[PDB]
C-alpha cells in the first residue's frame, strides 16, 4: 500500500479552437480624410491566447 | 440637425458612436416663418413640411 502520497497540480489553459478567426471588428468602414490618421481598434474571438 | 466642428462621423469610434451621420446644408429655421416677406411689414406666403424640397 502507498504509505506516502505526493501529488502536483497543472492549470492546463484551454484555448477555444476557434479563438483567432473571424475576429470581432466594429470598424467595417473606416472611411477617413486623404490626410487622416486615424486608430484602428479589432478584438480576437473570446479574445485568448493568440 | 446637429452642428460641429470636427469632421468626425457620428457613428465613429472619436464621435458619439450611435445614429446615422448625415451632411446638413445652411441653418436651421424655426417651423412658423421663412425670411423675406413684405419691404414694409406685411408678410409672404411661408413654406413647411420637413425634408420638403421647395
Amino acid at each position: 500500500v502507498a504509505t506516502v502520497t505526493k501529488k502536483a497540480s497543472a492549470s492546463i489553459k484551454i484555448y477555444p479552437v476557434v479563438s483567432q478567426i473571424v475576429p470581432k471588428e466594429s470598424t467595417i468602414s473606416m472611411n477617413f480624410n486623404q490626410t487622416k490618421n486615424l486608430e484602428v481598434s479589432l478584438l480576437p474571438a473570446d479574445a485568448n491566447n493568440t | 440637425y446637429r452642428i460641429g466642428s470636427y469632421y468626425i462621423t457620428e457613428e465613429d469610434i472619436n464621435p458619439g458612436d450611435s445614429i446615422s451621420l448625415g451632411f446638413g446644408s445652411w441653418a436651421k429655421v424655426t417651423g412658423v416663418i421663412m425670411g423675406t416677406g413684405v419691404v414694409n411689414p406685411d408678410g409672404s406666403v411661408p413654406n413647411a413640411q420637413r425634408v420638403e424640397f421647395q
